[PDB]
């Protein structure tokens, strides 16, 4: 996600 | 063959600055806002670190995101204590080069007791003479030390991945000892050292959670992700839906  | 330690030493996160303006008087709002920034920033490295760990990508995509969101606190705290030991010699808490806590800052942050526990944890690295290889393995294990009671999407592969890192830990220990008692007692110390991280992480989860709720009342700012994680994942830990996996009971 957004930061993954 | 040290293939494993090779990987751990290579993917180990470098230095991270909190962006704290050590020009501002140590107030509550300024100190915590900087730790939140540190956490947000340091969270980014944690994500890259993990995805680089042997076998981590194989875990299901959702579980990958969950284990990181549940165990980030304990990971950052464990590493922090290491930086404090190897650096400020444990007298103070080396959070980031630009944010080192002294007795005063510990009081102004409104979390003096927790800082004491962290300093103690930091001191344990000395008492036990934890070698750098032991540190790395233990830290890796921490990522796999907290999960939801219901279980992960693919618990099967998680249990096996966890089991392996543990073997690696033992492997590390039994590489200097010869005695049957020597390697055995060493394992006992570390598995305990690991368990002791949990109670500390749990106090900070509680702390940050309360801090978030009354964040506007105290003028403390939480970065995008830090706010999202503390309000969605942390609550599951505090409510008991997600629980640490302890070695001893
Ligand atoms: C994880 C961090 C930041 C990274 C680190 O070195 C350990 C330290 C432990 C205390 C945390 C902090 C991030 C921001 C938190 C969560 C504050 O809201 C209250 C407790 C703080
Ligand atoms: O033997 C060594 O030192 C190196 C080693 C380290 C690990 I952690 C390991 O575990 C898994 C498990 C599942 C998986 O998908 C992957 I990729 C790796 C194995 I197998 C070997």
């Amino acid at each position: 996600k957004l930061l993954f | 063959q040290p293939i494993f330690l090779n990987v751990l030493e290579a993917i180990e996160p470098g230095v991270v600055c909190a962006g704290h303006d050590n020009n501002q008087p140590d107030s509550f709002a300024a100190l915590l806002s900087s730790l939140n920034e540190l956490g947000e920033r340091q969270l980014v490295h944690v994500v890259k670190w993990a995805k680089a760990l042997p076998g981590f990508r194989n875990l299901h995509v959702d579980d990958q995101m969950a284990v990181i969101q549940y165990s980030w606190m304990g990971l950052m705290v464990f590493a922090m204590g290491w930086r404090s030991f190897t650096n400020v010699n444990s007298r103070m808490l080396y959070f980031a080069p630009d944010l080192v806590f002294n007795e005063y800052r510990m009081h102004k942050s409104r979390m003096y007791s927790q800082c004491v526990r962290m300093r103690h944890l930091s001191q344990e690295f000395g008492w036990l003479q934890i070698t750098p290889q032991e540190f790395l393995c233990m830290k890796a294990l921490l990522l796999f030390s907290i999960i939801p009671v219901d279980g992960l999407k693919n618990q099967k592969f998680f249990d096996e991945l966890r089991m392996n890192y543990i073997k690696e830990l033992d492997r590390i220990i039994a590489c200097k000892r010869k005695n049957p008692t020597s390697c055995s007692r060493r394992f006992y110390q570390l598995t305990k050292l690991l368990d002791s991280v949990q109670p500390i992480a749990r106090e900070l989860h509680q702390f940050t959670f309360d801090l978030l709720i009354k964040s506007h009342m105290v003028s403390v700012d939480f970065p995008e992700m830090m706010a999202e994680i503390i309000s969605v994942q942390v609550p599951k830990i505090l409510s008991g839906k997600v629980k640490p996996i302890y070695f001893h009971t």
